[PDB]
């Protein structure tokens, strides 16, 4: 709860159905991270990938436009696990 | 299910080589707890995190009166956490510092509790448990309470002066390691000191590997009986716990 990993998750570029996302890493070498992102009204299902834990940036595609969408960032460690998770909303 | 929200964190009980141990209670209830904290960058640096890892998950389904209870783990950005039972009576060696020596009373009830202990672990598959006063605490009835982690704990190394013949030429060995050792916390317990102890490695592995010892004068036959049992060069003449347990030395001066 007090904690997450990435932090200061942000979009920092857009187009009309896409969505440029990036953060800070750790210290710690992460292996991957956990990309979640679906319409914030709850309805429509959560798509999920992964990116390596050597990047700090994402692109997010294949958005409908002007729509609210919940985007949430976990890193993953090797031996521990997962991280708690850091969550940002955007409007196309 | 437990994770760093759930506990206060008080006062530093000790600090370990990869950082403290704090007094915890859980939020709700305030039952009190041990937060240990080993820093990741640490534990890289010293090649260890996988072995915390693996020991984490063999420690947590150990279930004893007389071993520390691990209840479960997390970790943060820069942190591992372990959440421990609290052992409020310290460790065994500052006991021992404190009395110089322990009486037979008190020497046989420890030993009790430890082959108690270490036939469980046997019974689960586990030896080799760590051991020697450093990394024994004591619970609030004077218990003992094994931690293991012993890479984890804040001191020379007290390692060798426990390790059977077979372990220091690194040849293949079995759960008479447990029984060499209990003979060696025996006679440390008796006298306040181990009784391989040398000023060199070579020294000390001549007497390891020689099993070459003596006893103060004030050692009694029963003491020198049993520990004179347990410390055989050949494994597998060392007698079973069960023989410990019912050694007439033991049933005579254990409260337990
Ligand atoms: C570094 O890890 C700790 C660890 O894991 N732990 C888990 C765990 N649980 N309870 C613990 N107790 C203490 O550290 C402690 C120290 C001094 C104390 N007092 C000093 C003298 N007494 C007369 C009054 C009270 C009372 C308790 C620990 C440490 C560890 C330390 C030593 C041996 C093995 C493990």
């Amino acid at each position: 709860s007090v904690s997450s990993v990435p932090t200061k998750l942000e979009v920092v570029a857009a187009t009309p159905t896409s969505l440029l996302i990036s953060w800070d890493a750790p210290a710690v070498t992460v292996v991957h991270y956990v990309i979640t992102y679906g319409e914030t009204g709850g309805n429509s299902p959560v798509q999920e990938f992964t990116v390596p834990g050597s990047k700090s940036t994402a692109t997010i595609s294949g958005l409908k436009p002007g729509v609210d969408y919940t985007i949430t960032v976990y890193a993953i460690d090797f031996y521990w696990g997962s991280y708690s998770p850091i969550s940002i909303n955007y409007r196309t | 299910q437990w994770a760093l929200e759930d506990f206060e964190i008080g006062r530093p009980l000790g600090k370990g080589k990869f950082g403290n141990v704090y007094l915890a209670r859980e939020k709700q209830s305030k039952f009190i707890l041990a937060l240990k904290v080993l820093f990741k960058a640490q534990l890289e640096k010293a090649g260890v995190e996988h072995q915390l890892r693996r020991e984490v998950e063999i420690q947590s389904h150990l279930r004893h009166p007389n071993i520390l209870r691990l209840y479960g783990y997390f970790h943060d950005a820069t942190r591992v956490y372990l959440i421990l039972e609290y052992a409020p009576l310290g460790t065994v060696y500052r006991e021992l510092q404190k009395l110089s020596k322990f009486d037979e009373q008190r020497t046989a009830t420890y030993i009790t509790e430890l082959a108690n202990a270490l036939s469980y672990c046997h019974s689960k598959r586990v030896i080799h448990r760590d051991i020697k006063p450093e990394n024994l605490l004591l619970g609030s009835a004077g218990e003992l309470k094994i931690a293991d982690f012993g890479w984890s704990v804040h001191a020379l190394c007290g390692t060798l002066d426990y390790l059977p013949p077979e372990m220091i030429e690194g040849r293949m060995h079995d759960e008479k390691v447990d029984l060499w050792s209990l003979g060696v916390l025996c006679y440390e317990f008796l006298v306040g000191k181990p009784p391989f102890e040398a000023n060199t490695y070579q020294e000390t592995y001549k007497r390891i590997s020689r099993v070459e010892f003596t006893f103060p004068d004030f050692v009694t036959e029963g003491a020198r009986d049993l520990i004179s049992r347990l410390l055989k060069h050949n494994p597998s003449q060392r007698p079973m716990l069960r023989e410990v347990l019912e050694h007439p030395w033991i049933t005579a001066n254990s409260s337990k």
